[PDB]
RNA sequence: UUCAAAUGAGAACUUUGAAGACUGAAGUGGGGAAAGGUUCCACGUCAACAGCAGUUGGACGUGGGUUAGUCGAUCCUAAGAGAUGGGGAAGCUCCGUUUCAAAGGCCUGAUUUUAUGCAGGCCACCAUCGAAAGGGAAUCCGGUUAAGAUUCCGGAACCUGGAUAUGGAUUCUUCACGGUAACGUAACUGAAUGUGGAGACGUCGGCGCGAGCCCUGGGAGGAGUUAUCUUUUCUUCUUAACAGCUUAUCACCCCGGAAUUGGUUUAUCCGGAGAUGGGGUCUUAUGGCUGGAAGAGGCCAGCACCUUUGCUGGCUCCGGUGCGCUUGUGACGGCCCGUGAAAAUCCACAGGAAGGAAUAGUUUUCAUGCCAGGUCGUACUGAUAACCGCAGCAGGUCUCCAAGGUGAACAGCCUCUAGUUGAUAGAAUAAUGUAGAUAAGGGAAGUCGGCAAAAUAGAUCCGUAACUUCGGGAUAAGGAUUGGCUCUAAGGGUCGGGUACGAUCAACUUAGAACUGGUACGGACAAGGGGAAUCUGACUGUCUAAUUAAAACAUAGCAUUGCGAUGGUCAGAAAGUGAUGUUGACGCAAU
RNA sequence: AUGGUGAACUAUGCCUGAAUAGGGUGAAGCCAGAGGAAACUCUGGUGGAGGCUCGUAGCGGUUCUGACGUGCAAAUCGAUC
């Protein structure tokens, strides 16, 4: 039934003041102020959180290796695997409808 | 059983504000509460966010709209309007 | 006497506008080259609401015809815009709901809203939800275009106004009653300061043109006339007619 | 206050070091007439207003 | 605050020209309720981290005292 | 020894309580661990293929 | 409050011991913010102050005491403040913060007479100040003082910046491979430019999980009671930051193709845009194991001593339960004419500039190895005595942690930890007072007036009118029961079958029945008096701080009036000036 | 009358934080059942809405026209609210 106190001169219950109780090897309760929880990063256009990335710190993604964040794929950290999918799938078509609609206005014209 | 014989959505009002107030109220709490049908993708899914914003929760679209209803008479007729100008200005 | 609260707001001291959370200043895209003569396509990303207004607004974003640049438009949405749409944004862009299109080139008829009436301000008149204009007849030479205002006013601006075609979204917010003293807290909590209302029939005559007697009453006639002063303008101001609205407009 | 400026705890220590009684041999000077410290001051009563 | 497994590497870093100290403890454990062993850990200190290498194993650990070089400074305790 | 007496069913008469029925205990914590056994049953049956999927669902919508 | 001892000239008041008490965890406890400034601690000391006293003191005299890369400030921006270029103003000064400015600076080259001239390209934002509760790089445990510690000591870490070598990784297919895939790894060239994310966000409701506490069983120790009983009552059995491995609801991938529709939540949503099912991938909140680390801390036993003092031994283990309390977190739902900040900073992606390989090259997003981390703050109180109230003032002053019982209850009452036992005392018990109470018979006759007081009161069952905007009125009104003890019944989890039941374990919940007593039992505490009407305000809300809380004001709803921007309304001495206005009649302004 | 100083009290706006037991009632949505000349009506669950309500902390300040009224206090104290 030990009660504990803030360990900084911040006397108020604000968001980055959460403290958490811990027993510590001298046998007490000592209030263990705590960071805040991490966000994790998002697809651009679908706006889902994309697998395969690390949930950090916007400053600790500093210190860590390239392969936590970010995935093989082309758009890899930065889309989702079906949204680069999908834009895969959308520029051949209409990449492929530009060649048509180009040779089908051409004939057009040539006929008159 | 039936709650509630005509308060409706209505009852969390209790006995304030005037009975006829409070159907005026009624009518467009059922509407802007409803779930709207998904032009898109063809789903009952359609929920209103905040005043003329109505997100369907399936395939993640947004429509523009009504304050209540997803689609008001006045901009409906609009609508066929333009269509009949247009579909003469290329005649 | 002291002075009296219409008085007190043009020192714009606690009577601003709230604008933390106003999204931004949502005007129409620029006229620069690339809208005089061809157009230019655009797309819908997001709808959002705009604290202070009751009319969503839209994010259309497009291509710099300069630099490689994705210069992105802050509009007020049109009923029927969706996110995901194109917008088109031109001269001879087509006659559909989400483009952007001048008045001298629209059929009579046709329904736009966010309307130039100078053109070049980048958005004007037909702003607020379920509000649009109306074109009644262009003027060729010496080009002008005779439209209609949502207050009902004919007004005739130059002929290469600009306007998203359509009409705003949010019509009909003010057909549900607020119900409660609390819900106008809410509308003016993001708008302005100007609720709740003291009468000024229940004030002291230092106070107020209206206060003092020993009953409630105004005293005077409460219409009010143009050349009056900075004080003496509280009431019914340069009212032609009063009492209750018997017959029509008769504009 | 803890937490304080370098103002306020310079201003601190002059107050502490001019917190104390006459010096006894000042007394004891030709033709002297201070008979004691007339600007002491005491926490409890008066304040310095810093 | 680290733990290596291999004996092989141990040994190649007790060498690494940056280690000074080295320590060696003992701890009676129990693993089956049968009888007790002795447990005993190698800690060699690194200028960044604490590698202790746990050896359960008595013969074994007798053969890793004497495996260390004549130029570290080993503390038992 | 009062705990102990009050596992036997002393002292909790009418005269013993001050609460109502619902702040005693919650009518809907009572709710929640009748139909949670319902269906921990219903989903042992299935799986035992003692019920068709058929029978396991006019019961679901029943309990 | 009391008894005794010590000190002293002197003790109701100081110290120590003992006894009796209180605060009773939204404390009379432990920390802070604002404020104070040395009040903190030691020694000496009582002329003055502590409205009695005084040997004591927040007093007096003399001194000691605040140790940081990691905690703050320092940086960003918010509402705002505010230079400049200018424009007014006789003028002190006013406007105005990107405005009618030639407004600025980073990478790479070229020469190694060499400073950076000179090759170039890129950039258009734009002073600065403004939060010790917003945003934000990184430290934990144990020990230590008279008085300081996330700052000292010991140990163990991490961050930023900067030099830097080795190992590792990769290439003659010049700048990696594996998996169908979601994706993985120790790395695994990528300049300008552009795009994306994090930073980055409401509140309430219930539900799942975690942490600490609470409760509880066995065992190893210590203490208490023991006329009697009690395998008994109290108490110790702990594990930090950081690191490795693993651990996840959600989400997603592959197969396959669904009505006799199925799956499924406490809460009803999802599936031919691919359901159920089978198999996988991922976030690492969180949990487990291990390193740290038992060497620390805790609890005991034995042996010496003026002693600076010690030494040596053990044990520090294994579980259970939950609508419990507090707090964190997840997936959802309700709500809005309310939809609930900004920037610094950090990362990723697209793009292909350039640089590169063979007797040899390249990567410092892999590991290890080297150096530095300035300045100011840091003691103490934080309040019936350190702040503000003329004071050591029954007032005021923002916040964190919160044990057991009764009980719905961070109610009221009792107790544990911790802290107090402070308020001039002594003797008697007249009148009159302040506060607390009880009264025969009557029951408002008192009084302006039932003012004051009394009565009712918890819970369970029964029953409930007029009227009504159908939501209420309503706990209407009005009845019964309530303890103790011995029983009875029902309400769960997990394991057991050739491809009905049995065993074990664990919650208080309800209902019923006998018996029992001076008819008692919400036994203290706690806790609505009710009804029939008239006037008035619709309601919730607000105000005369310190004589008026209302029929006043507000309010929704209703209605009117002005204005389309060369405008309405208003501000300004003036201005290349302003509010609404980041606005646009479903608006703004005035009634 | 001239020139200055004050929003440390208080008033209102804006910015950024923070706080608020335990009960009663039981709105929409959802499930099942019953009566049924159909039409439709009824019942029991579920759920947890409201500028709802009893009532703590908090914020306030109705009555005793109580205490006090050369006070503890230049506005406090107790009960009731
Ligand atoms: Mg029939
Ligand atoms: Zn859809």
């Amino acid at each position: 039934a030990q009660r504990v106190t803030f360990r900084r001169r911040n006397p108020y219950n604000t968001r980055s003041n959460k403290i958490k109780v811990v027993k510590t090897p001298g046998g007490i309760l000592r209030a263990q102020h705590v960071k805040k929880l991490a966000t994790r990063p998002k697809c651009g256009d679908c706006g889902s959180a994309l697998q395969g990335i690390s949930t950090l710190r916007p400053r600790q993604y500093a210190t860590v290796s390239k392969t936590h964040k970010t995935v093989s794929r082309a758009y890899g950290g930065s889309r989702c695997a079906n949204c680069v999918k999908e834009r895969i799938i959308r520029a051949f078509l209409i990449e492929e409808q530009k060649i048509v609609k180009k040779v089908v206005k051409e004939q057009t014209e040539a006929a008159k | 059983a039936k709650r509630t014989k005509k308060v409706g959505i209505t009852g969390k009002y209790g006995v304030r504000y005037g009975s006829s107030l409070r159907r005026q109220v009624k009518k467009l709490e059922i509407q802007q509460h409803a779930r709207y049908d998904c032009s898109f993708c063809g789903k009952k899914t359609v929920k209103r966010g905040a005043a003329g914003i109505w997100t369907c929760s399936c395939c993640k679209k947004t429509v523009a709209g009504g304050a209540y209803t997803v689609s008001t008479a006045a901009a409906a007729t609009v609508r066929s309007t333009i269509r009949r100008l247009r579909e003469m200005v290329e005649a | 006497g002291r002075v009296i609260r219409n008085q007190r707001k043009g020192a714009g001291s606690i009577f601003t506008s709230h604008t933390r959370l106003r999204q931004g200043a949502a005007k129409l895209r620029t006229l620069d080259y690339a809208e005089r003569h061809g157009y230019i396509r655009g797309i819908v990303k997001q709808i959002v609401h705009d604290s202070g207004r009751g009319a969503p607004l839209a994010k259309v974003v497009f291509r710099d015809p300069y630099k490689y640049r994705l210069r992105e438009e802050i509009f007020i949405a049109n009923e029927g815009v969706h996110t995901g749409q194109f917008i088109y944004a031109g001269k001879k862009a087509s006659l559909n709901v989400g483009n952007v299109l001048p008045l001298g080139s629209v059929p009579e008829g046709t329904i736009v809203s966010n309307v130039e009436e100078k053109p070049g301000d980048r958005g004007a008149l037909a702003r607020a939800s379920g509000n649009y204009v109306i074109i009644i007849g262009h003027n060729p030479d010496e080009n002008k275009t005779r439209v209609r205002l949502p207050s009902g006013a004919k007004k005739v601006i130059s002929s290469d106004a600009r306007g998203v075609i359509g009409v705003i979204a949010g019509g009909g917010r003010v057909d549900k009653p607020l119900l409660k003293a609390g819900r106008a807290f809410h509308k003016y909590r993001l708008k302005r300061n100007s609720w709740p209302k003291t009468r000024g029939v229940a004030m002291n005559p230092v106070d107020h043109p209206h206060g003092g007697g020993n009953h409630q009453h105004i005293g005077k006639a409460s219409t009010i006339s143009r050349g009056a002063v900075s004080g003496q303008k509280a009431g019914l101001i340069a009212a032609r007619r009063t009492g209750l609205l018997r017959g029509s407009q008769k504009t | 206050a803890a937490q304080k400026s370098f103002r306020i705890k310079q201003k601190m220590a002059k107050a502490k070091k001019q917190n104390r009684p006459l010096p006894q041999w000042i007394r004891l000077r030709t033709n002297n007439t201070i008979r004691y410290n007339a600007k002491r001051r005491n926490w409890r009563r008066t304040k310095m207003n810093i | 605050a680290r733990e290596i497994t291999d004996i092989k590497q141990f040994l190649e870093l007790t060498r690494r020209a940056d280690v000074k100290t080295a320590t060696v403890k003992i701890n009676k454990k129990l693993n089956k309720a049968g009888k007790p062993f002795r447990q005993t850990k190698f800690k060699v200190r690194g200028s960044s981290s604490l590698y202790t290498l746990v050896i359960n194993d008595a013969g074994k650990a007798k053969k890793l005292i004497q495996s260390l070089p004549p130029t570290l400074k080993v503390n038992r305790l | 020894a009062h705990a102990q007496s009050k596992r036997e069913g002393r002292h909790s008469g009418y005269g013993k309580r001050k609460g109502t029925r619902e702040a005693r205990l919650p009518s809907q914590v009572v709710w929640i661990r009748r139909l949670r056994v319902l269906r921990r049953l219903l989903a042992k049956y299935r799986d035992a293929g003692k019920i068709d999927k058929h029978l396991y669902h006019v019961l679901y919508k029943e309990s």
